[PDB]
């Protein structure tokens, strides 16, 4: 089960 | 930017036997960047029906990728597997060595 | 035991060539049982292990829904990385970023990491307390405040310390049959003859999982390692691992060299002995 939240760089 | 040389293993899934089925897989280890060209060899041939693993990579971020197809090892066949990389000032072909 | 659920994520860049290249894959321990690749037709999160196929449709949906927002933060990162340190505009760049979370015997959180990486190189890193980040430059010194700025760390913490390691248990629970085995090493022992006066001893570990292991040399009990030819530990192709270990020996001395094999699927560390 992956992170439903991904901030970018 | 970082360049790593593709280490390469080339062996058997299981112990080889003449006539019995197996898998010949070539492991690439340790190269960086991705873009890496491996091909499996039957005396010298390519191997056409030939599947793969799926990228991944190690804690100093150098990826690692399993090619391997079935294969019914003899006597007299010889196999390889031909890797060809940035860091490769020649596409370097490691032999198949039923002990190794 | 000692469990641990990991995500790999590599973006590449192909500059001219098309959209750039997203591969992920999901490892449970050392087994692979999730893949996204965006040159596949699929364009699906799809299994690689047999206890992950019998999860329901949306368990899919969502594992794709959440691929496909992850390829498109990557493909973000990948301009402004190479805006940060002005790259040119031709040329293929990588980006990795690894997260996952380790438990304990008991099940329970033991360990949380989120790293991120800029060809090949350690970019930015989410400290041991999961509270803090570690930066390489000056260039992962503005993402760590942009970061700090959006409270990422503390969304990654409930993550790492909830999310991660409930589904790790779930999935420990559905697959035991191949995550919380132990399969113990084959072992053999080969001679080969490299000259009439030497000769090579080779030692297999074949068949074993997980792939921890250790392969030692020993000639009349001192250590061998040095003189010791040892390979990666390399995978069989069927869920298991392969070792060796070779050691030159002279023709008339190999009683004086024993192998050592141990693993955590061996009650006692294997000696194996040629005569």
């Amino acid at each position: 089960f992956m992170n439903k939240f991904i901030y970018e760089i | 930017m970082i360049q790593r040389t593709p280490k390469i293993q080339v062996y058997s899934r299981h112990p080889a036997e003449n006539g019995k089925s197996n898998f010949l897989n070539c492991y690439v280890s340790g190269f960086h960047p991705s873009d890496i060209e491996v091909d499996l060899l039957k005396n010298g041939e390519r191997i056409e029906k030939v599947e793969h693993s799926d990228l991944s990579f190690s804690k100093d971020w150098s990826f690692y990728l399993l090619y391997y197809t079935e294969f019914t090892p003899t006597e007299k066949d010889e196999y390889a597997c031909r890797v060809n990389h940035v860091t490769l000032s020649q596409p370097k072909i490691v032999k198949w060595d039923r002990d190794m | 035991g000692s469990h641990s659920m990991r995500y790999f994520f590599t973006s590449v860049s192909r500059p001219g060539r098309g959209e750039p290249r997203f591969i992920a894959v999901g490892y449970v321990d050392d087994t692979q049982f999730v893949r996204f690749d965006s040159d596949a037709a699929s364009q699906r999160m799809e299994p690689r292990a047999p206890w992950i196929e019998q999860e329901g449709p949306e368990y899919w949906d969502g594992e794709t829904r959440k691929v496909k927002a992850h390829s498109q933060t990557h493909r973000v990162d990948l301009g402004t990385l190479r805006g940060y340190y002005n790259q040119s505009e031709a040329g293929s760049h990588t980006v990795q970023r690894m997260y996952g979370c380790d438990v304990g015997s008991d099940w329970r959180f033991l360990r949380g990491y989120h790293q991120y990486a800029y060809d090949g190189k350690d970019y930015i890193a989410l400290k041991e307390d999961l509270r803090s980040w570690t930066a390489a430059d000056m260039a992962a010194q503005t993402t760590k405040h942009k970061w700090e700025a959006a409270h990422v760390a503390e969304q990654l913490r409930a993550y790492l310390e909830g999310t991660c390691v409930e589904w790790l248990r779930r999935y420990l629970e559905n697959g035991k049959e191949t995550l919380q085995r132990t399969d113990a090493p084959k072992t053999h022992m080969t001679h080969h003859a490299v000259s009439d006066h030497e000769a090579t001893l080779r030692c297999w570990a074949l068949s074993f999982y997980p792939a921890e292991i250790t392969l030692t040399w020993q000639r009349d009990g001192e250590d061998q390692t040095q003189d010791t030819e040892l390979v990666e530990t390399r995978p069989a192709g069927d869920g298991t691992f392969q070792k060796w270990a070779a050691v030159v020996v002279p023709s008339g001395q190999e009683q004086r060299y024993t192998c050592h094999v141990q693993h955590e699927g061996l009650p006692k560390p294997l000696t194996l002995r040629w005569e």
